[PDB]
């Protein structure tokens, strides 16, 4: 609705059919997040609350995040692949017995 | 000091060693001379046409060197003693190869590789058949005579100051024995003559190339400025590893040579792992491990973790298994020639072969990885003999219970409806009735290339000409109709009165592998149920996984350079994880031939073709079809041919026994064996120690039947595969069953007799590896195949994947490339365009490990007389050239010798030389190239001998088409009027139809002519038109030697259609600013620096190829169209679509392709390409002349998107086509740039901005565009966008 | 079965060069063998209406191909009947040629096109054009067949 | 050199050929 | 070899289209 | 060092300023 | 109407021009249905009307539609075919003699 | 990675030829070995949030 | 044993004209060594209702499509009785049978259905579809019987 | 002297081709090496102003 | 027709004096 | 003019750097 105003026309007939491939990639990275990353290693909801207010304040009494350094042509790069889980990682049903 | 200073300095003692006295200056082009011949004179001294004495009077007189034939001089060449007659020599090699000296009476007759056979006066005809035998076997024709060969390494000794021991040992043998053999220099095949020992040639081809190898490495040690190789601690002189290995080679070079090869390929092949401190090269990619995006980092060193693993039972029996095939092969050579020397130079370094560790990130250790890899090529090609031995089928393998054999069938089985499916998928299925006969050529042409076949035919041709049958693929042009037919299906193979033959080729190292020529009665069958398998593998995008189930991405069968084609390798051997498992089957192709896998195949392909049992194939159904290509009886018994078998008895046996059972006339009895009529007679009486003659059978043993997959069936490399991806995935269930949780398997991969996984090895304890590692030998061995744990290797820093080796992430390469022999005697028709693939060999061969001043040397070796002896005519002293007549002093010592400049490898292309570079192999010398290299001012040292001589060059040969000789009505058009597409048939129905489209741009391929230039393109072929217009050519290149000017031009542009390279002359080119100083990093080390300094300074390639050019993109595009492209090329397509004018439509467009006998399922794309192309086309094309077909330039960053941007900088204003030569320009100016030293600078081209110099360019890019010769043939339309664009942006 | 002129779209369809869209490109392209047999299985099921109704494949790919939907989206709606007293549709294919005709009317506008949308927010729900035309219209419903050829 | 005159009107020039002799 | 024109090649592959779909 | 190569039209300018 | 109000101008340029195309293949398709393929193996009218709710309710006591599946391309193809009958059956005229 | 279709990049993005943009450059121009290492550290973020 | 007829998934109308059956490939497949004498397993159960009952087999040997499980959830849920007065199938199978018909009737290729799940987390607890059937009542429960025969 | 970036010029000034004026002539055409010794005027007067 | 270079460059000295002026 | 044992001496630096 700001494309379609501001006078970019092609440039917004793009996203419109780019849209049900957007919903593709953030399916599959919802089922890698949910049901595929829970292990005991997982980050508690008493500390992950507290992650957004700790790099707003800049108050350093907790274990900061891990910075990555990506490139600005990455961007369209990340914007044109999406991710589809072939080989299902293979220590996933040993991984309770590793825990424990 | 300088390249082609000290080049032409050596190659002027060469002819002046191969030649007593001739004074061949520098500064001409060519010299000429001439030879004396006396085998001509005779036969017209039988007719009795003589006027003075010709013999005895001119070999005198040439001997003293005064006489001369038309002012020009003559003389013979230096004899073999005069070679190495400048020093004596004794040496211990020759007297192991005279104590190696073998009389008659030890011989067997069938041995596979040739011993050392004395010849003897007044020999009986069993020695006459080893002159036959010696005659077959080693041939070692080739490029240049092995005299000339030898000269060139006794001038090169003198000025190296190293004399090689394979120059040691010849100047031994010249001494005392004269001259081995006679060898001509007109043809390279024919010699007579033979010395102490029949094995002379493969002795002298064995010391040439002992003599290069040592020429080669001693060079290279001075280029890394080190003077000895360094392996782990201790330092070895690699001429101890050659001189210890050639005396071990020398009484049996065929079999000693071939039992070497494994323990010695083994050997690098495990010389780093297992060491505790470990260096890789550090290089990531995508999560597939199959991924070919590799980028690399620096260098780093890791703790092993696996370095307690190689003290297990597998190692350990590895290498003591590989110890003993050494042990095996010294001692052979011990009893044979009587020597007593044990190797010991090698033996030390294998010894501790699993603890010293090989550092690539030093020139020494990279060195000597590669050194073991290429010294396996010393004995040239290997020219065997195999046996006609059956299947003995009472000893393979029962389907037991107990094994799992049923378990390979079942699942081969599977795997084939699994690629039916995927093929039908990818809309790939057998080809309908309907389009049976039209799709039949299509894949019977270009199989042809894959697996020829044969068939006997009388290939007919009238203007009274008889050609043979000459086995190619335009035979179903003929009799495509009746193979067809209800009485040619319905034969077979297992009677006496037809069978097939096997044909012979050989190899550059190897075994000598007979190709199968089965008849078409079997191939049309089993070629339709093949077609979806072979078009759906070669596309070559595919992601590797057990998990995943897709067939096509893990079976691979066969963008150029083999770096970018295995990086792979590189990624996964610097993985501290990956722990790779490749096996090979040692006898693979005898245990195809158990009933594990044809019957398994063979109701694969019934079931996967039932849902196509409606139709049929003029009344044949599908499974009527599939037995007449395979047969329960057809490959179950099939004769095939070969030498047949033969034994050895006395003479008293055969004469009481002559006129009672000794036929002849059936098959053919070889030159020196007497026949027999049985082989039940023969064997009875057979045995004897005096041998005294030899007999064969002709009819007891008619010929011999196997059931064994062959290679000259269609299904060979897809079948092949299927059933090893069978074995495979068997040995995945059962390893994860015995020992669970061990031994993970990330990815797979199968090509044809070879398997790779990429593994996670899991545990790190040798006491549970050897569960697993024994559990996958006993897995295959139930699976009816053979292992061998010595060619086996599991370890996890080394990967070797079809014949590409990597160890550690670096490249240790191989070049195994014969530079001598080859397998089919080389016919130089075509000169010109011969040694500019011979540049473009050693182009890989120095990106391989090879020097680069050597290798600069033996290609000025070659450019004097690659082609100088194919003369048959005399000329004046006054310039002129003419054809000689027949008089008395003009037939004796007449034959012309042009001796070309050894400098004209660096003359550019298009003034009669080759356009090879002093700076560098990899670029080429165009026209506008070889003006910007002398005006480059650091060139004038090195390009002062090429700038005397550059308009010098004599032109080359050539063969073209004529109009004698040309035409016959009926040969092709039989089969032409049942083959045409469906297109092509409705204009065939109707005579209107047929001028309508004529009056088309199809022009030349109108549906009245495209039958007639599809005969002429048939006929380019050896035995009809290069042995017929052999005559015709003499005749026309003397008119091209005496029109030939020495004045020579640089001219922009080319012809009215197509431009060059030279457009970049247009503009001015400047060099500004710096880019950066960053040394990049590459996996392939052992690079020249001339080589290194480009790979350095800029980096591999690590993006996609561009898609430059229009002309390019079609090839990639008619690619998917299979007759045509052999035929029709991308120059011809792209003048219909400009004589077209603007495109219309599309639609317009598909049906005017599909007119030119083009695939419908193909012409859809193209014309979807054009016509979203047609805004920018714009009525030109390129000839880049090769500037990238090299291997090494294909493995550099340059010619892609990512290389225009950071490089170049032209105006806007310019056309895609004018754009191309500029960044081709580009792409040679700074791999020049880069070899020099230069600084690197962003070039950008330059233009000012009065209109005096303005306008020529405005008025040149109007003349480029629009050709006066082009506009009043009316073809240029006004309409065309950049067209009316060019006049408006510059001015 | 016979073709229209080739007049009939090079004059209308790619009338102009310099612009491409979803008709453009699909001109030409001739059909398969099998894209061939499921026009002849149109024309079958054209002639006993209620009595053989056609659904479609679910082929990968060729839904995620936008160019061969928007335009089997309008051509749907001029070809099939459903609703009134019979069908040749299904009532999950009628569906579906509403949300290819979803993503071409509102494919490529401008501002000068005002597109106001519905409080349903399900396809085919918006007021298009200057002159504000109703868009629910085409929406399938098989009581009455609002969109269709009956 | 002249553009829209010598790629254009020597086409139409020239097609006196077309007409008058067919 | 003269340029043609549309109407001069439309009309020419309308015949020619038509005798291919009588082959068929 | 090295030099700005020369186009074809400088380089046919100074080759006629030796003669004109 | 509504494709020239959402601005499809060369789209609605030729359907258009399609459309006395269009209008003879439905009479071509009507010729067939109501001269041609009128025999006793016909749906009577009693059944023919009660297709349509019978479809919708999901009831499913009368015998069910045969479902072909037709392609995505297919349907543009169509429109640019029609269906000339060049041949009638060869036992038109013998019909009524089988059904007796 | 799979990539998506290349006609929704070719029938609205690249559609008016005779104008360039910013985006009709950045199609085409395939990634390099490095960049796209670079979307693996993208996909990396995306799945551990915070 | 016995086939079912061929003709019953299949329906010719004029040569090329066919219908197809949704499970095409299940249908040309064939019982390996293994995977017959697992139907003898079935078959012995239900001759002997409640003496013999059912387990899954997990192994990691095979490698099946995900589209085979997903189809045994329904089979096995019209074939096999966990009933209030015997049980062919252990209390765990009867577990395992609810999430593969659990992943069966979510994973929808065609176009989407509305689903409103519940307050719980336990498998087969939606209500699919327009006319919104209560998917609770397939879930096992020993004691009635609700998800299988009886 | 540094230049800027050429996609400045690229994507506005020259973005479609069949429009010339009077901007579109002068990108590209680099200057002669009188013209050049005339921008380093212009950069004397700009550091010392009156 | 096109223009073409010479083979003949005794110009090597005033072209290198021409491109060094330049530089 | 041009000598190949400068283009060398940029190879033995970076040899000398990966030790």
């Amino acid at each position: 609705r700001m494309l379609v105003a501001a006078g970019k026309d092609s440039e917004a007939a793009y996203f419109r059919s780019m849209l049900p491939f957007h919903m593709v990639r953030f399916a599959r990275i919802n089922q890698i997040i949910n049901e595929d990353l829970h292990s005991v290693f997982s980050l508690p909801d008493d500390m992950f609350n507290a992650l957004l207010p700790d790099l707003i304040a800049g108050a350093h009494q907790n274990a900061d995040p891990v910075v990555l350094d990506v490139s600005w042509i990455s961007l369209w790069f990340a914007f044109n692949r999406s991710f589809e889980p072939t080989h299902r990682n293979e220590m996933l049903e040993v991984a309770p017995l590793i825990e424990s | 000091v300088a390249i082609t200073v000290q080049g032409a300095q050596l190659i002027k003692r060469v002819v002046e060693r191969f030649y007593p006295g001739i004074a061949f200056n520098i500064n001409e082009g060519a010299c000429y001379i001439y030879k004396f011949s006396d085998h001509i004179r005779r036969i017209r001294m039988k007719h009795g046409t003589k006027y003075r004495r010709q013999a005895e009077e001119i070999i005198r007189n040439i001997s003293l060197r005064k006489e001369r034939l038309y002012g020009i001089p003559v003389l013979d060449e230096v004899e073999w003693k005069y070679v190495f007659d400048g020093q004596t020599f004794q040496s211990y090699a020759f007297e192991v190869y005279v104590n190696s000296i073998l009389p008659w009476s030890e011989l067997d007759p069938e041995e596979e590789f040739l011993r050392n056979y004395r010849v003897s006066r007044e020999m009986t005809e069993v020695e006459k058949f080893i002159e036959f035998r010696a005659k077959n076997e080693m041939q070692i024709y080739g490029d240049i005579p092995i005299k000339v060969w030898c000269c060139f390494i006794n001038e090169l000794s003198a000025e190296l100051k190293h004399v090689p021991l394979g120059m040691q040992v010849m100047a031994d043998f010249v001494n005392r024995f004269d001259s081995p053999f006679h060898q001509g220099n007109r043809d390279l095949s024919n010699l007579e003559d033979f010395q102490v020992a029949y094995t002379t040639p493969l002795l002298f081809e064995m010391c040439c190339m002992e003599s290069i190898l040592e020429f080669n490495i001693k060079m290279r040690m001075r280029e890394e400025e080190i003077s000895a190789l360094e392996f782990g601690d201790m330092k070895v002189d690699p001429v101890g590893l050659l001189r210890e290995f050639f005396i071990l080679c020398l009484p049996h070079p065929k079999k000693i040579n071939n039992v070497l090869r494994a323990p010695y390929s083994w050997f690098v092949k495990m010389w780093g792992v297992g060491a505790d401190p470990i260096v890789v090269l550090q290089s990531t990619a995508g999560d597939d491990r199959n991924s070919k995006d590799v980028f690399y980092d620096k260098f780093r060193t890791e703790p092993n973790r696996y370095k307690a693993l190689f003290r297990s039972s597998f190692y350990n029996e590895s290498r003591r298994m590989n110890e003993e095939k050494i042990l095996e092969a010294v001692k052979y050579s011990q009893k044979l020639g009587s020597h007593d020397r044990r190797l010991p130079l090698f033996e030390k370094m294998l010894k501790t072969v699993y603890t010293t560790p090989f550092y690539p990130h030093k020139s020494s250790n990279m060195i000597l990885a590669s050194f073991l890899l290429s010294i396996q090529t010393i004995t040239g090609y290997g020219r065997a003999w195999v046996k006609n031995v059956s299947t003995e089928f009472d000893k393979q393998l029962k389907p037991n219970p107990s094994n799992l054999v049923q378990d390979v069938s079942d699942l081969t089985r599977e795997f084939f409806k699994q690629a039916y499916v995927e093929a039908k998928e990818r809309r790939e299925e057998i080809v309908k009735p309907e389009d049976l006969y039209t799709s039949m050529l299509r894949l019977a042409r270009n199989t042809s290339s894959g697996f020829s076949t044969e068939i006997y035919v009388k290939k007919r041709f009238g203007p009274l000409i008889k050609i043979n049958s000459r086995i190619k693929a335009l035979v179903i042009f003929t009799k495509g109709h009746t193979v067809f037919t209800d009485e040619e299906l319905h034969k077979k193979y297992n009677s006496v009165e037809l069978y097939q033959t096997k044909g012979s080729r050989d190899v550059p190292i190897k075994a000598t592998r007979t190709i199968y020529s089965i008849n078409l009665s079997v191939l049309v069958p089993q070629l339709i149920v093949t077609l979806p398998l072979n078009e759906y593998f070669s596309r070559v995008g595919g992601i590797t996984s057990p998990d995943y189930k897709k067939i096509g991405g893990k079976v691979i069968v066969g963008t150029g350079s083999r770096v970018m084609d295995a990086a792979d390798c590189f990624r996964n051997s610097a993985d501290r994880d990956i722990f790779t498992i490749a096996i090979d089957y040692s006898e693979y192709d005898t245990h195809l031939t158990r009933h594990n896998f044809r019957t398994g195949m063979l109701q694969g392909i019934r079931e996967a073709m039932a849902p196509y049992r409606d139709l049929r194939y003029e009344g044949y159904t599908l499974e009527q079809i599939i037995d007449f290509g395979y047969g329960e009886g057809r490959v179950a018994n099939t004769l095939w041919n070969g030498k047949r078998r033969l034994f050895k008895t006395t003479f008293d046996a055969y004469i009481r026994l002559d006129e009672s059972e000794r036929d002849k006339g059936s098959f053919k009895v070889p030159k020196g064996v007497l026949p027999v009529s049985s082989v039940d007679v023969a064997n009875r009486i057979a045995v004897d120690k005096g041998f005294d003659t030899l007999i064969a059978a002709t009819d007891g043993s008619d010929l011999a039947l196997i059931d064994t997959h062959l290679s000259g069936e269609n299904s060979t490399l897809i079948a092949n595969s299927m059933h090893n991806m069978a074995i495979g995935t068997l040995m995945q269930r059962e390893v994860g069953r015995e020992q669970p949780g061990v031994l993970t398997f990330l990815s797979e991969q199968y090509v044809g007799d070879d398997t790779l996984f990429y593994t996670k090895l899991h545990t790190t304890d040798t006491k549970v590896f050897d569960k697993v590692a024994a559990s996958i030998f006993d897995t295959v061995a139930k699976c009816g195949h053979e292992a061998s744990p010595s060619k086996t290797m599991m370890t996890p820093y080394s990967v070797e994947k079809t014949q590409t080796h990597a160890k550690q992430g670096c490249y240790v390469p191989q070049d195994r490339m014969m530079i001598i022999s080859s397998e089919r005697r080389k016919d130089i028709e075509d000169v010109q365009g011969y040694v500019r693939s011979q540049v473009q060999t050693m182009i890989t061969k120095v990106s391989r490990g090879f020097c680069h001043d050597l290798a600069q040397l033996i290609l000025m070796l070659k450019t004097t007389f690659i082609g100088a002896w194919k003369m048959k005519r005399t000329i004046k002293e006054d310039a002129m050239y003419r054809d000689r007549k027949f008089d008395s002093n003009d037939e004796d010592g007449f034959t012309l010798i042009q001796i070309r400049n050894p400098l004209a490898l660096y003359v550019p292309i298009g003034w009669n030389g080759y356009g090879a570079h002093p700076a560098a192999l990899n670029i080429v010398m165009t026209e506008e190239m070889y003006v910007d290299s002398i005006m480059i001012s650091k060139l004038d040292e090195i390009m002062a001998p090429i700038r005397r001589i550059v308009h010098d060059i004599p032109p080359c040969w050539n063969e073209t088409q004529g109009d004698k000789r040309g035409l016959i009505s009926a040969t092709k058009m039989s089969f032409f009027s049942k083959m045409a597409r469906p297109a092509v048939q409705a204009a065939l129905s109707d005579p209107q139809i047929i001028n309508l489209v004529e009056e088309l741009p199809l022009g030349e391929f109108s549906p009245g002519r495209i039958s007639r230039t599809m005969m002429h393109s048939a006929l380019l072929k050896e035995s009809s038109a290069r042995t017929l217009l052999s005559s015709g050519y003499e005749l026309e290149y003397q008119k091209a030697l005496n029109s030939w000017i020495t004045q020579v031009s640089m001219r922009l542009g080319e012809e009215s259609g197509v431009i060059s390279t030279s457009y970049a002359k247009l503009f001015d080119v400047y060099f500004e600013g710096e880019l950066d100083g960053a040394p990049h990093m590459f996996p392939d080390q052992n690079l020249s620096p001339q080589f290194y300094i480009q790979k350095m300074m800029i980096g591999p390639r690590v993006s996609s190829r561009v898609r430059n050019s229009y002309v390019d993109r079609i090839d990639v595009i008619l690619r998917k169209d299979v007759v045509m492209r052999g035929f029709i090329t991308a120059n011809t397509i792209l003048n219909v679509i400009e004589k077209l004018g603007t495109n219309h439509s599309v639609g317009d467009l598909v049906t005017v392709f599909t007119l030119m006998n083009i695939e419908t399922r193909v012409a859809e794309e193209l014309a979807e390409y054009m016509t979203s192309e047609k805004i920018r086309f714009d009525a030109l094309k390129l000839l880049k002349k090769g500037i990238a077909g090299d291997e090494f330039t294909m493995s550099l960053n340059v010619a892609t998107q990512d290389f225009i941007d950071t490089y170049l900088a032209y105006p806007y204003q310019l056309t895609k086509t004018e754009v191309d030569a500029i960044s081709l320009y580009c792409t040679q100016m700074i791999m020049l740039r880069a070899a020099l030293g230069l600084p690197k600078k962003k070039m950008k081209i330059v233009v000012t901005d009065d209109a005096k110099k303005r306008y020529k360019i405005r008025l040149q890019r109007f003349r480029t565009h629009v050709p006066k010769i082009k506009v009043l043939k009316k073809l240029i339309d006004p309409n065309r966008m950049t067209v009316r664009n060019l006049e408006n942006q510059f001015v | 079965y016979i073709a229209p002129n080739p007049r009939i779209s090079s004059i209308t369809l790619t009338q102009r060069i310099t612009t491409t869209g979803p008709f453009a490109i699909l001109t030409g392209s001739t059909p398969t063998a099998q894209q061939l047999n499921d026009v002849r299985k149109i024309y079958l099921a054209l002639m006993f209406p209620g009595q053989i109704i056609l659904d479609l494949k679910i082929d990968p790919g060729e839904r995620m191909d936008p160019a061969v939907r928007m335009v089997a989206g309008v051509v749907g709606h001029l070809l099939f009947t459903a609703g009134g007293r019979f069908t040749n549709l299904t009532q999950n294919m009628a569906r579906q040629l509403d949300i290819a005709l979803n993503d071409y009317l509102l494919y490529m506008y401008n501002t000068r096109v005002q597109v106001n949308y519905g409080p349903t927010g399900e396809p085919l729900d918006f007021q298009i054009g200057r002159n504000q035309y109703d868009c629910n219209v085409f929406r399938a419903d098989f009581a009455t067949g609002t969109g269709y050829n009956g | 050199s002249g553009p829209l005159l010598s790629v254009f009107a020597l086409q139409e020039i020239m097609q006196k050929v077309r007409q008058v002799q067919a | 070899g003269p340029l043609l024109s549309v109407f001069a090649l439309q009309e020419i592959m309308q015949k020619v289209r038509q005798v291919q779909a009588d082959y068929m | 060092d090295s030099g700005p190569l020369l186009s074809v039209f400088a380089l046919q300018e100074i080759m006629q300023k030796v003669r004109q």
